[PDB]
């Protein structure tokens, strides 16, 4: 479950027992406005939205309003932020978690491509910590992706903030004097020009001390609950929910069929083409190739760590079955779409996997079995001649465990989302 | 063998209305209309897509979004067993002169040209 620092921390905001409330000790209490949308599949995932009523509040409890010269203190969330498309947001700074009143306190605030931490005292002395990212980048870890962020002040020297469980960027605060933040915490957007912005964030925390990479790396390795498989934005991967694949070794192609049936196989084809707004963004395309479909072989439609499953693979507005004939000699096995009546004794069920045995974690995550448990190999591609083919092979099965690195077999799952509209192609 | 195709359009006068449609067909089971956002997108007039304005959008939560330009004067909405969406503009001005697309996931209707004709 949730860490030790988690339980104690002095604000903890998660969904319990349908409510969305403070898990802390100080049981501060939250008001919740009418336009707050809450994740049907995961209510922790908050959308908060350009709306005046898309908002909640956080009335803090008189014993951790922070007034202090010398307290340390930190905050982490995760957030996904939606792609930046109007020209509009690019010299727009707007704050979405508000604990600055009366000219002291601090805030979460938001820009075209950048996430800054304000920092002031009750002089007006002001420190700010940016995170920056760009929209000029073929695949981004950030636009659209759940990320998670913390933000660490030490009185005595620096404000840092961490993405990812890593250090960013940090600035001196040791000029600051006293400050004296809000009683209350607002999650809202304010001051944003952009009327479709949104944003989802979840696990909001704070702590009254500065937390050390240690601890931000075990909250970073426990908040992603990895006994659960993520689709390319973070989210569940979920069953019968249709997915363009991205291959992380070769980013540049997408998956097609050539022909279906035995006689034909998948493969890689490029190049995958590009989306583009003039000086907003310019992107690989990643609604691209032949969408695969997660078929179960728990009733909650979430695909977990070791589950079995058959790959499911629209070709031409048609479901096909992932399948091949793993009996021949050659060590790669090609991957065929088949129709699904007719896959007979072929080998087609696949284990999904996050991590290893040991929680260590990769990007590779199809491993196709026979029907007893034995496996076949992970799902990648090779060349033959031209044609980088599908193929399942036991080669990466060996790779994964001597080392961490991406593979011929990492793969990403990515459904169609409001926070990356593309142009039809 | 998918389609979004649109209607609705057309000339019309400042201070008329006019009512968009929108409709998904030829998409298999794999397709779930209900779960996908339906948007409308405008182009405006001598600009590229790029300059592709969103006008509205409905989402399966519900919560919609307007350009504000169109706030008050706009309502979107959808039919989930019709496979249907609409744009209700009223109070047309000159400058809601456009080509406006449908775009349901990551599918989208030709475009449909709507001129509003000043005096």
């Amino acid at each position: 479950g949730p860490m030790n620092i988690i339980n104690t921390s002095i604000l903890n905001l998660r969904y319990e027992s349908n409510h969305l409330i403070d898990l802390s000790r100080y049981a501060s209490k939250i008001n919740i406005g009418s336009k707050v949308n809450f994740d049907p599949i995961d209510k922790n995932q908050i959308q908060l939205f350009n709306l005046e009523s898309s908002k909640i509040e956080v009335i803090l409890k008189n014993a951790i309003v922070y007034n202090s010269m010398y307290e340390n203190f930190s905050t982490s969330f995760w957030i996904r932020i939606p792609k930046y498309f109007n020209s509009i947001s690019l010299n727009n700074e707007y704050t979405i978690i508000n604990c600055m009143e009366n000219n002291s306190g601090w805030k979460v605030s938001l820009n075209y491509g950048e996430i800054i931490w304000t920092l002031q005292d009750t002089q007006e002395i002001k420190q700010r910590v940016v995170f920056k990212y760009s929209q000029m980048i073929n695949i981004s870890d950030y636009i659209n992706r759940w990320i998670f962020v913390t933000i660490t002040n030490n009185r005595l020297n620096n404000s840092k903030i961490y993405i990812n469980g890593r250090l960013i960027d940090q600035k001196p605060i040791s000029n600051l004097g006293n400050i004296h933040a809000s009683n209350n915490i607002m999650f809202k957007l304010d001051g944003c020009r952009d009327t479709h912005r949104y944003i989802w964030i979840k696990y909001f925390n704070l702590f009254d001390k500065e937390l050390n990479e240690k601890e931000i790396k075990d909250l970073y390795d426990n908040q992603s609950n990895s006994g659960i498989l993520k689709d390319f934005w973070g989210d569940y991967l979920q069953y019968d929910k249709p997915y363009y694949m991205l291959n992380l070794y070769d980013p540049n192609k997408y998956v097609d069929v050539n022909n279906v049936g035995i006689r034909g196989y998948m493969y890689l084809k490029g190049p995958r083409g590009s989306v583009m707004t003039t000086n907003i963004y310019l992107n690989s395309s990643l609604y691209r190739g032949a969408k695969f479909i997660i078929k179960k072989y728990n009733k909650d439609n979430i695909v977990r760590n070791n589950d079995r499953v058959y790959i499911n693979v629209v070709v031409k507005n048609k479901e096909y079955r992932l399948a091949t004939n793993a009996s021949q000699a050659g060590v790669e096995k090609i991957l065929s779409a088949l129709e699904i009546p007719d896959v007979g004794n072929l080998s087609q069920v696949v284990v999904m996997k996050s991590k290893n045995d040991q929680g260590i974690t990769n990007k590779c995550k199809m491993n196709l079995q026979d029907n007893n448990g034995n496996d076949i190999g992970f799902i990648g591609f090779h060349q033959f001649n031209n044609i980088a083919k599908l193929v399942a092979s036991n080669w990466y099965n060996r790779q994964i465990e001597r080392s961490s690195r991406t593979l011929g077999c990492s793969w990403e799952f990515i459904p169609v989302d409001d926070g990356w509209g593309e142009r039809p192609l | 063998q998918v389609q979004l195709v649109e209607s609705g359009g057309g000339l019309a006068q400042p201070g008329g209305s006019l009512r968009l449609s929108c409709e998904a067909s030829g998409f298999g089971t794999w397709f779930r209309f209900d779960e996908n956002t339906v948007n409308w997108y405008r182009q405006p007039p001598g600009k590229s897509r790029e300059f592709d304005e969103l006008v509205a959008r409905y989402p399966k939560s519900g919560i919609v979004t307007y350009l504000d330009s169109v706030k008050g004067r706009f309502t979107i909405s959808r039919d989930n067993a019709k496979k249907m969406a609409f744009l209700q503009m009223d109070n047309l001005k000159p400058e809601d002169t456009a080509v406006y697309y449908c775009n349901v996931g990551e599918f989208w209707g030709q475009g449909t040209q709507v001129t509003i004709s000043s005096e």
